[PDB]
């Protein structure tokens, strides 16, 4: 084979990702993987020194961004978070957050006409399909970690198959009968 | 006499 | 004035040889139009053959039945796969038991026929043999 | 691949046979497609299966 | 085993009757198997009339027809078909000269001498079983 | 004839109208003809309080539910939106919303194997065959008002026609020959 440099600007190397407590544990293994394949993530637990300034502001920095791709890490609790988070005996600030988190992204998707340009939903472990938002199911979901290779090219913004350009058109021949 | 090919989709 | 005859048979029936050759002396000598399944694909993939078969028969002035391939010109018979010939047959029953357009129909040879009952069931209708009856055949299209 | 050269007559919306005339494409021919760079591979990928 | 034999018969000739009357003669006295199209019928709808009726044809060792009723049983007289084409096809088989030795006809009441029937004049013509002990030994 | 009861459950008599603007007039007849017919509608402008707490969230209510049934009420102006250019859509927020309840219909119309239980298109009098969506093209596509009877028969789930249980099977009777 033949080897390809990867010439992706560095602010399009940026990533956020929104999780639930769950997942916590998978996510760190997650970012572990994400930051060695050279890909800025930001998740609130290495942010916490510039985070705990304002923690909305510091949410809103990643959701404006259209330039920033958002990894949803889906999960049992994750579903549980964006739907009825506020439902719970107690407050979890965390899942308040994150069904904040959600609900921007759910309205930037419609502004853009229901068109998922930077959103990649992300099974982990101990998710089911069902529990992705119905609105995420219309893109590719993958599965961590079977599929991180389609999840870095994915990132990367390239295809795994890419054809070549067009040929050549054949020759005509004609027979007399 | 052969008529003339296109690309085609 | 013009005339259109739809031509069919089995897939035994050589193309190079026999209906080359049958398709030129329908054209030339009986001074006649052919219309032919390989002819027009195009429409047979548009309608679909079962429709496309029922078009030409209603529509054809006159049809023909080949059963043997030529002798005039010596060839294998190949120059496996599903044709019309059964269904044009069916048609053709069902024409017949109709008993209208029945002169339509006319069934050509030049190497014997062979022993098959659809064969028999095609002989009510005037036979050719083109091998001496080509003048005959020609008056009978016209 | 039995028949692939009628397929691209149809891709290319054009009849195989005309009064007195033939139409055939040279490299898309069964044998020819065989001998064909991407034939081969294609070939490759159906035994395997 | 037995020898097959094929009735035809236009749709004016009273079926019970003189059918049923004719398959005992045949299956008692002709040692014959018989071929008749109401039992086809199941097999017609499969094959078709046209193409059921030209298998009978070559497959049948001797066709038989029947043109006139059998009026020694008391009966009403009336208690498209298929008669015309295998008519066509027995002319068929007459222009071409080829198996005439199969076909035989009968009849019971005087035979009116129809326009078809002048084709038919070729064929053995066998009336009751006085004819019908000739027509066994022709079959046998 | 007689006369007999209906016994659909209340809990499904639940029925929610999604719609372009255009026809927001006929919308509205629509809404009180099976508001009188004894079915409880679910609209954006009959409920616009609950709606106006969180609009996403109140589409999803009725998105989610199995037992609420769907009426597209179809026109030149619904296709325009759910299924053309996005540069339209820069001028109106309701088609918005119509383009994303379109994408989750579409979404649960494939996840239930392809077949349409519960969305029951309608052609409201400016309305033409060729506006509906294809996917829906695929069942009947009723007309307002023309055919409310049967849209009123659809919704409660019943058949116009209906068939008797087989009866005992006839009588033969043998004869010798
Ligand atoms: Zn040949
Ligand atoms: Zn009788």
């Amino acid at each position: 084979g033949t080897l390809k440099t990867s010439n992706l600007p560095e602010e399009l190397r940026k990533v956020f990702i929104t999780y639930s407590m769950d997942t916590a544990m998978e996510v760190v293994k997650f970012v572990n993987f994400l930051l060695v394949n050279g890909f800025q993530t930001a998740i609130d637990i290495f942010e916490d020194r510039i985070r705990g300034i304002d923690i909305i502001k510091w949410m809103e920095r990643y959701l404006r961004d259209k330039t920033v791709m958002i990894i949803v890490a889906i999960s049992p609790k994750y579903k549980q978070d964006v739907e009825g988070a506020e439902s719970q005996l107690d407050e979890d600030e965390h899942g308040l957050h994150t069904k904040y988190i959600h609900r921007m992204m759910q309205i930037e998707f419609i502004k853009q006409g229901s068109m998922n340009f930077r959103f990649i939903p992300v099974l982990f472990p101990n998710a089911k399909k069902e529990h992705v938002p119905t609105w995420l199911q219309n893109t590719h979901v993958y599965s961590w970690p079977k599929n991180k290779k389609n999840i870095l090219l994915r990132l990367l913004r390239e295809e795994e198959f890419v054809a070549p350009p067009r040929g050549p058109l054949p020759t005509l021949q004609v027979v007399p009968l | 006499i052969p008529p003339p090919l296109k690309p085609r989709k | 004035p013009p005339i259109k005859v739809l031509v069919v048979y089995p897939s035994e029936i050589c193309f190079h040889h026999t209906i080359c050759y049958f398709t030129e002396f329908l054209q030339n000598h009986c001074r006649s139009e052919v219309i032919l399944e390989k002819w027009q694909k195009k429409k047979i993939a548009e309608m679909g053959p079962v429709q496309w078969l029922a078009t030409q028969k209603k529509a054809a002035d006159k049809v023909v039945f080949l059963l043997s391939n030529d002798v005039n010109s010596v060839c294998d018979g190949t120059c496996n796969s599903q044709d019309l010939f059964p269904l044009a047959f069916n048609l053709f029953c069902s024409d017949l038991r109709s008993q209208i357009h029945l002169h339509k129909y006319v069934v050509v040879y030049f190497r014997e026929i062979d022993t098959k009952d659809d064969y028999n069931a095609l002989s009510v209708c005037p036979k050719y043999h083109l091998m001496k009856d080509a003048t005959a055949f020609c008056a009978e299209l016209l | 691949m039995d028949r692939f050269e009628e397929v691209y007559f149809r891709i290319q919306d054009l009849e195989m046979f005309q009064p007195g005339r033939m139409h055939r494409v040279g490299e898309l021919s069964g044998d020819n497609y065989l001998r064909s760079p991407g034939g081969r591979q294609l070939r490759a990928a159906l035994d395997r299966f």
